[PDB]
């Protein structure tokens, strides 16, 4: 037992962990095997994670320790294969700590949906995963509808949506803001030729900005009119869903 | 080898269909022949062996029209010859 | 089709080997890959991608002397005829390898990282972190498969408990063990990518048939065609 | 790692045996009775067939390890087709010899006097070159395999025309298709040399010693150069089946047992087939050492010792226009140890008889530029050739 404790402390020292850091992994560990703790950090750093980001994620989610080592290697290899590596892991892991707990299949068809059904390039998909880790949790049906809503009704191409992080925003909120502008006349859906008779407002100020300034800048209308429209819009959607 | 109506509807198109048995390789020991044989079999064959209470009984009892195997009939001839001699 | 592969030789040698072109056809005689055909006749020179190959009567690390570095018609990189003991074999030359150079091959794994010289073969665990590495192998004894083109260079990023992470030139990581062997440095012919063909005749010399003259708009659109949803079907094409 | 030979080209696995053979106590029914194949019958097995009588057109040799002349200890054989990797440097180590640049003074002194010179020597040599390379046959550009032997033969015939002045030249002849073998050791390594090809000039009298006793005893201080990454037996035919034997190629009683000069020709049309000048020079040293060693063992016994009387063998090698001259003197037969007395060898490297030859006139703007004939002919090359031929006899 003692010799095992000396070895893991030495390995952590060579791997870049401070004495203050090393002791708080021990506190987070709850009955996990010392060798199972020794190789779980090995795979995390082998993936590319720095020491102090690792200490953060496992202390937020200690359930990762009680995981078989074989599945960790398969998941780690899959993450590297899809283009996710050093630096990008920190963003996807922090916002989506349950990435390592879910199966390989729900990730498999999601990227297949993005690459084939949504016709995204390999680089764009990796950027979507890194910038928006929240695409994994929800089902494929509403993501495809969200993507096609922007592609057709808004007339925005692939490099614009992968740069503006459009997918991470709520489907309800984008529907309310886009439909209101279209009925206001401030937004016009591009025609077959891709030509708009009026300058389309940039996606940045429609969604990234708060509603108070969004109403003030682009909508140019009072707040209570928007609230009345929001109730009206929500009424039509539930009738449309009931009809369909 | 046969035909199947799509969605079990007579008015739909008729498509060719092929059904194949599930094949497993297993180890069988023959008491009479004193040998172990590796022969691909089906789940039906194993059930027939269990009901017959032994591979030797199953080979010696089942007629040729149900064995449907030249190897099985050769097993029967060897078993019969050993019993005869 | 009475097609027989020419890669039927069973014993290694340094003599150039006569080979026959395929022309993009498989063994059935039908075209499988387009744009391949003709070109100047070439002779194959067998390359030993297993750098650590001790002789039958010897074992362990050995010194090895370079005889001549020349140009290989079958690859972008330049091959070097290297002789050691009582044998000769072909390997892949790095940036700076000339006649008279002596190069070491060793499978010994050291407690401390040994200084890496250009062209030498050392295990991944016996090299300093961040060195330029070419001719890597997936598993020990497999042989070099990656980073073989002229001018390519991978870099070792980290080693963690018997497993090392290498960076392929495609900016993609890969997991290998320290027991794998690798060559220090980058491949020769660094200026290969900046060569200008000059005329369409040169491309025919290399054995490349011209691309098809068909306008593959359908092929391009087929790979970039999406299916609108029933709610979005009314917005696919608004008349101007 | 990567094994040579794809699976498709490899020999196909015979089809699996029929399951009737697995049944104990059952006699299979095969088509061996009808002496022809049918698909609905079991495949018979055939016992191995032996012819039972010797037939030279269909003879099969026994396995290598069953040969009577089989030895576990490998022997490295140097033959006419061997091409040493290190050239002369490797040759010196194998022969345990010290290299001296330049021909011996005594050999060269036989030409300095104008009396020994051939009358119209320059004109005779030029006509010989022109006939060999331009006037030989019907075609206009004779190939290397055609003029390389004839240029040496005419040079020998031109040198043989001195019997008028020196009657002693009648005691030597040129021997063709003569082979010799010699076996020795170098640091517990069994080495054998089997010379072949070229012409063997043999004489009734052994060549006089070139080096003195003091010069021979000065070889102890000299040390043999070494090359670490490359083994000395590289580029040598290694075979486990051989016969240790020393032979001069002639039965006892031959009127001309002493070899005088060995002529070697690099008559190869292709440059890759032609030996390099360094490799060609190494061939002469190995051949001269083998001829000297065979004579020493034949005369002074099989004992490994320092010879009281050294053996001198000369050698000339060329590829048609570039000549090399070597004088070899063997002093010892104890080559196992690298320390002690060592043999000597004098060499002249890259002696050009002529720089270039024009078999056709060169026309530039309807103007003759280079007339047909040799270019940059060097008469000094033939002087060394004449000195080597006249050595001893003169
Ligand atoms: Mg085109």
């Amino acid at each position: 037992g003692s010799l095992e404790l000396e070895r893991v402390m030495s390995s952590l020292l060579d791997m870049g962990f401070s004495n203050a850091h090393i002791n708080e992994l021990l506190s987070v560990r709850r009955g996990a095997s010392l060798q199972q703790l020794l190789d779980i950090i090995s795979e995390f750093i082998l993936l590319g994670l720095n020491p102090e980001p690792v200490c953060v994620v496992l202390k937020k989610s200690p359930q990762l320790l009680k995981l078989p080592i074989m599945q960790m290697r398969k998941r780690s290899s899959y993450l590297q294969k899809l283009g996710l590596g050093e630096g990008k892991l920190k963003r996807v892991l922090y916002c989506c700590p349950e990435i390592f707990t879910m199966r390989q299949q729900d990730i498999n068809d999601t990227v297949r949906l993005l690459k084939e059904k949504c016709l995204f390039t390999v680089q764009q998909v990796t950027k979507i995963l890194h910038s928006c880790p929240s695409v994994l949790r929800e089902d494929l049906g509403q993501l495809e509808y969200k993507f096609q809503y922007a592609y057709f009704r808004m007339g925005i191409k692939h490099p614009d949506i992968v740069k503006s992080e459009y997918l991470q925003y709520s489907l309800t909120k984008i529907k309310q803001r886009h439909i209101y502008l279209e009925r206001l006349g401030r937004y016009q859906t591009p025609d077959k030729k891709g030509q708009t008779q009026i300058p389309n407002p940039l996606l940045k100020d429609i969604l990234r900005v708060s509603e108070a300034e969004f109403l003030a800048r682009t909508a140019c209308t009072s707040v209570e009119e928007f609230q009345v429209f929001k109730k009206l819009l929500a009424r039509e959607e539930e009738e449309s869903e009931s009809s369909t | 080898l046969g035909q199947i109506y799509a969605n079990n509807d007579k008015l739909s198109k008729r498509l060719k269909k092929v059904w194949k048995p599930q094949l497993f390789e297993r180890e069988f020991y023959s008491e009479i022949l004193d040998k172990k044989f590796t022969v691909t079999v089906t789940m039906r064959t194993l059930d027939l062996i269990d009901e017959a209470y032994g591979l030797d009984f199953y080979i010696l009892k089942t007629p040729k029209e149900d064995l449907c195997s030249k190897f099985g009939m050769d097993l029967k001839r060897g078993m019969l010859l050993r019993l005869a001699r | 089709a009475n097609f027989v592969s020419w890669k039927s030789r069973t014993k290694y040698t340094i003599t150039p080997v006569k080979m026959r072109k395929s022309g993009g056809r498989d063994h059935t005689g039908r075209i499988r890959v387009h744009g391949i055909g003709g070109g100047h006749k070439q002779r194959y020179r067998m390359i030993d991608f297993l750098r650590f190959r001790p002789e039958e009567t010897k074992s362990g690390p050995f010194e090895e002397k370079v005889i001549q570095v020349r140009y290989d018609p079958c690859r972008s990189a330049d091959i070097a005829l290297v002789a050691g003991g009582s044998r000769k074999r072909w390997i892949i030359a790095t940036e700076n390898m000339q006649a008279g150079d002596t190069i070491l091959n060793s499978n010994h794994i050291g407690r401390m990282a040994v200084a890496a010289r250009e062209g030498d073969a050392h295990p991944l665990g016996a090299l300093p972190v961040g060195t330029l590495i070419n001719n890597v192998e997936s598993e020990p004894g497999r042989g070099a498969q990656y980073i073989r083109a002229a001018g390519t260079c991978g870099v070792l990023l980290r080693k963690v408990n018997g497993t090392a992470i290498i960076q392929l030139p495609s900016k993609r990581q890969m997991q290998v063990l320290e027991t794998c062997v690798a060559t220090v440095g980058r491949v020769s012919n660094v200026d290969h990518n900046k060569r200008v063909i000059g005329k369409a005749g040169r491309n025919r010399w290399l054995g490349k048939r011209p691309n098809s003259g068909r306008w593959h708009r359908k092929g391009g659109w087929a790979g970039r065609k999406i299916r609108p949803l029933p709610p979005m079907k009314s917005y696919v094409k608004l008349p101007s | 790692a990567y094994e040579w030979g794809v699976r498709s080209t490899r020999k196909s696995e015979p089809p699996p045996l029929d399951r009737v053979y697995e049944i104990p106590g059952l006699e299979p029914i095969t088509f061996a009775g009808k002496m022809h194949f049918v698909p609905w019958l079991a495949r018979p097995i055939f016992p191995p067939w032996d012819r039972g009588y010797k037939d030279p057109r269909f003879y099969r040799s026994p396995p290598l390890h069953e040969h009577p002349l089989y030895k576990d200890q490998a022997c490295y054989i140097f033959h006419h087709r061997c091409r040493l990797l290190e050239g002369v440097k490797q040759a010196l180590w194998l022969t345990k010899t010290k290299l001296i640049e330049g021909l011996p003074e005594k050999v060269l002194s036989l030409v300095d006097d104008p009396r020994n010179h051939i009358e119209n020597q320059d004109e005779c040599v030029l006509n010989v070159i022109s006939h060999a390379r331009l006037w030989q046959t019907t075609e206009e550009i004779p190939k290397r395999e055609t003029y390389c032997p004839v240029i040496v033969d005419n040079l020998i015939q031109l040198c043989k025309s001195q019997i008028l002045k020196h009657p002693s030249l009648a005691r030597r002849i040129c021997v063709q298709n003569s082979t010799f073998s010699a076996t020795w050791n170098r640091e517990s390594l069994l080495l054998q040399v089997r010379g072949s090809g070229g012409a063997r000039l043999s004489t009734k009298d052994p060549l006089p010693t070139i080096a003195s006793r003091e010069e021979i005893e000065a070889t102890k201080n000299h040390v043999l150069e070494t090359f670490y990454p490359i083994s000395p037996i590289i580029d040598l035919h290694e075979c486990n089946i051989y016969d240790v034997k020393n032979d001069t190629g002639f039965q006892e009683g031959y009127p001309y047992p002493y070899p005088h000069t060995l002529y070697l020709l690099d008559k190869a049309n292709l440059r890759p087939h032609r030996l390099q000048p360094d490799q060609l020079r190494a061939k002469m040293i190995l051949f001269a050492f083998g001829s000297a060693l065979a004579q020493a063992r034949l005369l002074y016994g099989n004992d490994a010792k320092v010879l009281e009387q050294p053996v001198v063998v000369q050698s000339v090698g060329t590829d048609g226009r570039v000549f090399h001259f070597l004088v070899f003197q063997l002093n010892t037969t104890d080559l196992d140890c690298n320390e002690g007395v060592k043999n000597l060898a004098w060499v002249d490297s890259d002696q050009l008889l002529y720089q270039h030859f024009w078999c056709l006139p060169v026309i530039k703007k309807r103007v003759v530029v280079e007339p047909v004939g040799p270019v940059g002919f060097k008469p000094e090359t033939f002087r060394k050739f004449l000195a080597l031929y006249l050595h001893g006899a003169a």
